[PDB]
């Protein structure tokens, strides 16, 4: 029969435009088409809007975008997941489905003036309230001032209707109060379970008139290193030019939240020009760790402490670098990208990321599957290497031991990691597959992409084989879908697939192809792979010294800044003391740590595949359905399984 | 085709001295140059520490101002030079070099770089 | 001097913000190559530092965006440092660091530090003598200047200092500011903790509640005394006890089947199951889709119930058989509740009642049963004999009375079948023994708001242990009845009588199904439903409370509501007062009390963790040298680690060279390679690092201190010990020779200070009369005495000279009578000489600002500012060598006299 599908993201949100994929395969004329959205249990339509007519002139493919609205009637039963129906009108024929809704309007972002203050003075505050689009828009918000023990001494809930979704707000924090870790916590009127919050040290203080900067050589301590942990202390005036002074510095290891100070290592090295080094030696740690058996410091942390005094004995000022993770190997890698489930007989390829010991990216670095020498590849500038293997058209789970493949580290130091990947459970042991594969480059916007689109199938069916259709995911709706097209003889297709701002930090691919056979039997192979982005902004900002570039002010002085941005945008200014950085340095405002939010805040769990063809589909955060009866299976839980 | 930058993995140079953190290319016929970064690489996130426009250079931390003239007379070359180096300048810097090509639209292309000290 | 900038000359850099710029601008302008330019021009903040500079953009189609920090950096060639603290604790001598630098490449200064006079401290600065150090920085350095005060005033307070530089045009002044805070200490002293709870003894008449005044007679006075008030709004929400899983009601979908009383058998655990899962949102644990699989097996039922429907709107078993009295109504109750659920038939559920009120009824309203049904085991609690008559009355009325909502004016008579059938029940609900008739009748007379009094008493007394409403038997007409029992309390609106019957159901986990399940599955899922949708959401709040002080004008009407996320809040009294504070209707909340203020110190104060002792004492033999000593320890006896001993010098003092490398090189002791091969020119401050300090000895050192700028007055020097861990744990100690223990000279009674380190009176030759006449015509002259000493009361502190006013030259703001008696203060330093002796006359000048306590008690003292003078004895007059001085002050009084300052 004529089969008609409808992909629709896995969960909707609310006050959002949530697109919806209408198909009519292998159909005959202009084919009318009504969409509609009850509320679940007791309907009542919170959306008939938005029809169409889905022509020969695309192969019947066309789509519909509404909005499910906030409505008092979806603020009635609260704390228990709430659901829609979707009743997609084919003219006769119907195709309903029911769909799990979050509420989460949008993102919040909250910038602080400054990361510590001290009693009596104001702190300014702005909150930043866009749709998980990242644009600005217009809602309620209700700001929350809570304090060291947890208790709320503000309260507020204001309309950013009408200031570019940039909600600037003041609190003057009182001359006398407790201290610690205040928060400033606010929340959507219509998502007060999503909080966004952030902290800022209140604290008694004056600023220093210098920096310190405590680093170790590596970012790691090695265990069966003799030298012992090599340190560097080093130390400016806030404005510019180096110090003479003189440094007491200290090591202990951190282990969970227990931190142990290594008394004897406490070294008195005095500062020439800025820098000190010193040594905490191997001997006088392990003595510390009276538990001796050496390896016992695997992944227990080391952590100094400095304490820069100046020479006249006007101020000093301490400092802390926690983390230095005791370790076997300077690399880890990890199949957070890679999927875990390969296709019998075609290849598997895998995404290996690998790491320093700090959790940050190591460039260039070579990686091996085991029991594959010569074959390698190269970690790119993210952390990703490309492998990729053939695997044998059986079905039993794959066994894959990635190593680091450095010359210059013997074997022991490699580090190395190994993972279990399991068959693509075919539609009645029928061995038809499709492959999705994408070469290994950090994407920018404004380049364009290929998608191999590679069919791997019993040749008896494989001309019925028109089209492979696709969709794109990127920040929980779909962006973009279309059609692919292969004609016979074929085996592999391949899409340029032209990437944009829209795409921006990452996209999933999901796509499948539809065919009768075996007798009549309706099928649906599909696939799904997630490609990383280049973060950055989506547009752009900058500040810089526009007045003739270089020369150097005084007290006072009048000058100028060049700022460039996007037309029609409004921006924010603050400057800030370095000094306060000195004391907290956290809690700060980084397009990063936004990007962040938006890929905690994903729909979609699997770097790719799943365990057969309905597995692709919902693990990528969707909701393929027919007029045959194969769709995805319920969602029931709201969060990513972990 | 296209540019790409060679830029070397490693490189050494000893204290309170100087060096050239290379990073060049081989320029085309119509490929525009209209953006120069130096991004260092301190924390987990990435700054921008030097830029060029269509206004000349423009240091952007303090820390570096009067170290840093990077090297100019050359076409398709923009190497780092830095003098009177530090111990915290041990770090990851990278080159990022943007295009314009005829078609009024852009491309990017930046490597990594990593800068030792020794003494 | 020559060849600089006077200090009139100079202007402070004063502007410090941590935070600045912050801003909105609006990239107005025109798009070049698709990137807006605005030019921000702007003036800098003096302070000296790096500036980063963070933007953030918010656009319409490109989002939000975050730039990058950018660095400006504002220097100077040359520049002060001034290393104020947080705060400093009144009327405690403290010190503090000036840094200077100099930055210029290859050239040395020559430069004029001063501190500027200010009367909110004490400091050796004087404002007819400023504080004024000379000294040569190298190049490529810095230099730190102390300098020791003693904060006076309270509150808020600014520090001025300054310089110049010699043969150039370079200046720079610092004007920062720092704490001043009263003596004592900080203390939060209760005052009430009352519950605030209108009903709960708040009582009948809503809460009014008194509270009282503060201890305060430890009070140490001119300091603050903030009176707080912590409003609260306690809550606790929700009785809802835990929902019957989903898990467990699947064999409750049972597919209808059969006759015209197999069908409702079957019709019904799936009928029911829907409406306790709408209810209960359940369906996503059960599954989702397997709804629609359900609605069509409701609609099946009706439509195969529909067969039956006899020609005059009537329900039997078959066709073929009369209509029972209790299948329509059961029909109207399965049908009723389903309204919702598909499109029941108008003409339908409203005609099998039109059926019942017309034939089957009685004068005083009981419905009964003219068809006794084949599978009665359906019925539940009508299969007994006894009182059939009163539980089927009740059963076909309660059907009725939830099909009244809809149909109103189809059946015209029902404002009236129901109205005959709840008087039986209401006369006639006492003669029930069992449970079942008294719990299912009190929901049929629970639907008609008739329920009270006997009636309800025995409804809830009937009940067993206050949760279930039991009989003799079998145990499914008691887990059926009790929830007659909880739909009846759900329509009582009583949550005080309700949580029990549920919590003893959710006990009795009673998943229906199989033989006779009909009822006990029926009212069971629709009484555990009504519940769940009717049952408190969130316990109520609504506090109004009212504050009212005689302090302030206005009451404060503190709005309270569950819904504020906060319930909490405050208000700050400055003045300690008695306030009423009244409150009204719902909820509960919490009313703190609490004072913040100080009292007096305690003798074993804050130096904690470091006993510091220090002295200084003259020279060997043989400009003026000492020995600087230092003894030192550490409270907590295990041997502190590594610590500062930090020296701020005597103005014009420096350590010996020698002496200093005797104590490097000495073990568990370091002086750096630094602070050595320092000049002689500048070893003003010195820093002695040390391994080691305990409490069980005291680290004893010390060393000799060249003298090589000669000076008057000179301030006194500071050692300060810490260890390295922690800058607080600290201990200041001083020295200096005329004073001991380097205590600046000061002029306490009680609270408040006079700064003393100046002139004691007026300074010293000829006297002549224009040069006495005019002085005491200058600015501030509020009083001219002629006095007579009249004792000399010594002490150590503070001197006292009570002069007998013999009489007013000139009064003022005073009303002294001449005879009487005033009391005029002198520092100790000053008694040799200003040198009296009673029974002798003086003359006095004096200010205003010179008084100390108020009227009538009013003491004077004796500063820079007053003249004091030697009166000769009226026979002591004539002598050739007091001859002139008599003549003229006997000259000088006739002048005031008779004129008065001509001004
Ligand atoms: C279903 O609904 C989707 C939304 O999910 C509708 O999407 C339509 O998609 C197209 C392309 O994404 C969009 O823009 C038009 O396409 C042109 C492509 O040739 C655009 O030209 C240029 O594209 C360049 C690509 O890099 C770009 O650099 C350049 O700036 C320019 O954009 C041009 O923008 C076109 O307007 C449609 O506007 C969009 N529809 C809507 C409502 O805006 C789509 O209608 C539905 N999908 C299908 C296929 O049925
Ligand atoms: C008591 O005083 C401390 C400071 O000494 C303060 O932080 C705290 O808030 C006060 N507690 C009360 C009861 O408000
Ligand atoms: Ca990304």
């Amino acid at each position: 029969s004529p089969m008609y599908s409808i992909i629709t993201p896995n969960i909707l949100r609310l006050e959002s435009e949530e697109t919806m994929v209408l198909e009519a395969h292998d159909a005959q004329g202009d084919v009318p088409v009504t969409v509609t959205v009850h509320d679940f249990p007791g309907k009542k339509l919170v959306l008939s809007s938005e029809k169409t007519v889905l022509t020969p002139a695309t192969n019947h493919m066309g789509n519909v975008t509404f909005t499910i609205p906030a409505n008092r009637e979806f603020k009635s039963e609260k704390g228990r997941n709430k659901f829609v129906t979707v009743q997609a009108t084919f003219g006769t024929q119907v195709v309903e489905k029911v769909v799990l809704v979050s509420l989460q309007s949008g993102y919040l972002f909250i910038q602080t003036d400054k990361t510590i203050y001290t009693p009596g003075s104001t702190v300014l505050y702005r909150i930043f309230t866009v749709n998980h689009k990242l644009l600005p828009v217009g809602r309620t918000v209700m700001v929350n001032i809570e304090n060291p023990e947890g208790i709320p001494v503000k309260q507020d809930s204001l309309s950013s209707q009408n200031q570019l979704g940039v909600l600037p707000l003041s609190w003057d924090i009182p001359e006398l109060v407790n201290m610690g870790q205040w928060k400033i916590r606010a929340y959507y009127e219509n998502s007060p379970q999503q909080v966004f919050s952030t902290e800022f040290e209140v604290k008694e203080y004056v600023l220093p008139s210098f920096e310190v900067i405590v680093e170790p050589t590596e970012k790691f301590y090695y265990i069966y290193n003799e030298k012992g942990l090599e340190v560097t202390i080093t130390a400016r005036f806030l404005y510019g030019k180096k110090v003479e002074g003189t440094a007491f510095v200290i090591f202990g290891i951190q282990d969970g939240e227990q931190r142990i100070s290594l008394p004897e290592s406490l070294k008195r090295i005095p500062i020439e020009d800025g820098s000190g080094e010193v040594v905490l030696s191997r001997k006088v740690l392990l003595d510390g760790v009276q538990n001796l058996r050496a390896e016992d410091l695997v992944g227990k942390s080391l952590y100094v402490s400095a304490t820069v005094i100046l020479h006249s004995g006007s101020d000093m000022v301490q400092a802390e670098r926690s983390g230095i993770p005791i370790v076997t190997s300077p690399y880890q890698i990890h199949f957070t990208k890679t999927p875990k489930y390969f296709k019998p007989g075609m290849p598997f390829d895998l995404m290996v990321f690998v790491t320093n010991p700090d959790g940050s990216p190591a460039y260039r670095v070579p990686v091996a599957v085991q029991g594959e020498d010569t074959v390698q590849s190269l970690t790119q500038g993210d952390g990703v290497a490309k492998l990729s293997i053939n695997t044998h058209p059986s079905q039993k789970p794959l066994s894959i031991t990635v190593r680091t493949k450095k010359q210059e580290l013997s074997e022991a130091e490699q580090a190395t990691r190994t993972m279990q990947a399991l068959p693509y459970s075919t539609v009645g042991n029928s061995n038809n597959y499709l492959h999705l594969s994408v070469l290994r480059t950090e994407l920018r916007p404004g380049e364009t992409l290929n998608v191999n689109f590679l069919l791997r199938m019993d040749r008896a069916h494989e001309a019925k084989i028109r089209y492979y259709t696709y969709l794109i995911m990127n920040k929980g709706r779909l962006l973009k879908a279309g059609r692919q097209v292969r004609e016979p003889g074929q085996d592999l297709v391949v899409l340029p697939l032209s990437i944009t701002t829209d795409f921006i930090p990452s996209f999933r691919l999901v796509a499948y192809y539809t065919l009768i056979g075996a007798s009549g039997q309706r099928e649906v192979v599909a696939d799904s792979v997630w490609v990383d982005v280049k973060d950055s902004c989506v547009g752009s900002l900058v500040v810089k010294s526009g007045q003739s570039e270089d020369r150097q002010p005084v007290p006072g002085q009048q000058m100028t800044l060049k700022i460039e941005g996007d037309h029609g945008a409004r921006v924010v200014l603050v400057a800030v003391d370095k000094g306060v950085f000195v004391l907290n340095k956290k809690n700060k405002l980084t397009q990063s740590k936004i990007w962040d939010v938006v890929e905690k805040a994903d729909i979609g769990c699997t770097p790719g595949s799943g365990k057969d063809y309905a597995g692709v589909f919902s693990d990528a955060g969707l909701t393929f359905t027919s007029s045959s009866g194969q769709q995805t299976a319920q969602r029931a839980e709201l969060q990513c399984p972990q | 085709g296209r540019p790409i930058l060679e830029v070397p993995e490693s490189v050494t140079g000893p204290w309170k001295g100087d060096v050239n953190l290379p990073c060049t290319y081989d320029p085309l016929q119509g490929y525009t140059q209209v953006l120069v970064k130096w991004l260092v690489q301190r924390g987990s996130d990435p700054v921008t520490i030097f830029l060029r426009d269509s206004s000349g250079d423009h240091i952007q931390q303090a820390k570096y101002q009067g170290r840093l003239h990077v090297s100019h007379k050359v076409p398709g070359d923009v190497s780092l030079q830095l003098s009177t180096l530090e111990m915290d300048d041990r770090s990851h810097y990278t080159c990022e070099v943007t295009w314009q090509t005829p078609d009024g639209n852009q491309v990017v292309r930046d490597k990594i770089t990593e800068l030792r000290v020794q003494k | 001097d020559e060849d600089i900038i006077a200090e009139e000359n100079i202007v402070s850099r004063s502007e410090f913000p941590e935070s600045w710029l912050w801003n909105v601008e609006d990239l107005k302008e025109p798009p070049k190559n698709g990137i807006s330019t605005k030019l921000m021009n702007i003036f800098l903040k003096d302070s000296i530092t790096t500036w980063e500079i963070l933007a953030v953009s918010m656009s319409d189609k490109k989002g939000i965006c975050v730039a990058d920090p950018f660095e400006v950096t504002v220097m100077q060639d040359f520049f002060i440092d001034l290393r104020l603290p947080y705060s400093v604790v009144r009327n405690e001598q403290v010190e503090i660091r000036a840094v200077l630098y100099n930055y210029r490449q290859n050239q040395e200064l020559k430069v004029r530090v001063e501190l500027l006079h200010n009367p909110a401290f004490c400091s050796l600065a004087t404002t007819k003598r400023r504080h004024q150090q000379t000294v040569t920085i190298p190049p490529k350095s810095s230099l730190s200047v102390p300098y020791v005060i003693v904060p006076l005033k309270t509150g808020l307070q600014e520090v001025e200092v300054k310089a110049a530089v010699y043969h150039h045009f370079i200046s720079d002044g610092v004007r920062k500011s720092l704490k001043v805070v009263p003596e004592g200490i900080r203390m939060n002293k209760t005052v009430a903790v009352r519950t605030l709870d209108p009903e709960r003894l708040g009582r009948e008449g809503v809460q009014k509640e008194d509270i009282p005044p503060a201890d305060l007679s430890d009070q140490v006075p001119d300091t603050e005394s903030e009176t707080r008030i912590l409003l609260q709004g306690t809550p606790v929400a929700q009785m809802t006890e835990d929902a019957v899983d989903a898990e467990r009601l699947k064999h409750l979908i049972v597919t209808p089947s059969g006759c015209g009383e197999q069908n409702m058998i079957g019709m019904t655990p799936t009928v029911i199951a829907v409406h306790y899962l709408d209810e209960t949102e359940q369906w996503e644990k059960f599954g989702l889709e397997k709804r629609q699989g359900a609605l069509e097996l409701i609609k099946k039922g009706y439509t195969q119930q529909l067969a039956f429907r006899q020609p005059s709107s009537a329900f039997a078993a078959f066709v073929k058989r009369a209509p029972s009295t209790w299948l329509t109504a059961y029909v109207v109750k399965v049908f009723s509740l389903a309204v919702n659920l598909i499109a029941i038939d108008s003409q339908v559920l409203c005609g099998a009642v039109k059926w019942l009120i017309l034939e089957k009824q009685k004068p005083d309203g009981v419905f009964q049963e003219d068809a006794p049904v084949i599978h009665q085991e359906m019925i539940g609690g009508l299969r007994n004999n006894n009182e059939k008559d009163m539980a089927l009355t009740a059963f076909v009325l309660i059907s009725l009375q939830e099909a009244k909502d809809i149909c109103e004016e189809q059946v015209n008579s029902l404002p009236g079948s129901i109205t005959k059938a709840g008087d039986f029940l209401e006369a006639n609900y006492m003669n029930l023994q069992r449970s079942y008739t008294v719990a299912i009748a009190g929901y049929a007379l629970a639907q008609m708001g008739r329920l009270k009094g006997p009636l309800l008493n025995k409804f809830l007394t009937t009940a067993k242990d206050k949760n279930r409403w039991e009989d003799p038997g079998k145990q499914l007409y008691n887990v059926e009845a009790t929830s007659y029992a909880l739909l009846a309390l759900l329509q009582l609106k009583d949550f005080d009588f309700v949580p029990p019957v549920v919590r003893w159901l959710n006990e009795q986990r009673y998943y229906g199904g199989g033989y006779g399940s009909t009822q006990a599955t029926f009212m069971v899922f629709q009484a555990l439903a009504q519940y769940q949708k009717d049952a408190p959401d969130h316990q109520e709040l609504n506090l109004d409370v009212s504050l009212q002080l005689p302090s302030r004008s206005s009451k404060i009407t503190h709005r309270i509501h569950w819904e504020s996320a906060s319930l909490l809040r405050s208000e700050e009294t400055k003045e300690n007062e008695g306030f009423t504070v009244t409150a009204e209707g719902k909820g509960q909340g919490t009313l703190s009390v609490v004072t913040m203020y100080h009292a007096k110190a305690k003798d074993q104060l804050t130096c904690n963790k470091f006993d510091l002792k220090v002295t200084i004492k003259p020279a060997p033999e043989t400009k003026n040298t000492m020995i600087l000593e230092i003894c030192t320890r550490y409270r907590g006896d295990q041997d502190a680690t590594m610590s500062i001993l930090d020296i701020s010098m005597m103005t014009g003092f420096a350590p010996d060279t020698d002496d200093l490398k005797q104590l490097a090189n000495g073990v568990d002791r370091y002086i750096s390679k630094y602070e050595l091969d320092k000049a002689f020119s500048d070893r003003n401050t010195l820093i002695i690092y040390l391994d080691k300090v305990s409490h069980s000895e005291d680290d004893c050192l010390a060393f000799k201190v060249h003298q090589y700028f000669n000076v008057e007055l000179i301030q006194p020097g500071a050692v300060k010990v810490y260890a390295y861990y922690n800058l607080e744990e600290s201990c200041t100690r001083f020295y200096h020779p005329e004073k001991e223990d380097g205590k600046l000279n000061k002029l306490c009674r009680d609270e408040l200070c006079r700064c003393a380190e100046e002139n004691c009176f007026i300074q010293k030759d000829k006297v002549t009369l224009e040069e006495r006449l005019d002085k005491a015509c200058e600015p501030g002259v509020d009083y001219v005495y002629k006095t007579r000493l009249v004792k000399v009361q010594l002490s150590n502190d503070f001197d006292e000279y009570i002069m007998a006013i013999e009489q007013t030259i000139k009064s003022g703001s005073d009303e002294v009578q001449v005879g009487q008696q005033r009391t005029f203060i002198s520092p100790i330093k000053c008694r040799e000489a200003l040198k009296l002796e009673e029974k002798k006359h003086y003359l006095m000048w004096g200010l205003s600002s010179d008084f100390w306590g108020e009227k009538p008690n009013l003491s004077y003292i004796i500063g820079k500012d007053t003249w004091v003078e030697h009166w000769p004895e009226e026979d002591e007059c004539q002598d050739e060598e007091n001859q002139k001085q008599c003549q003229d002050l006997g000259a000088f009084t006739e002048s005031m006299v008779v004129f008065g300052c001509p001004n």
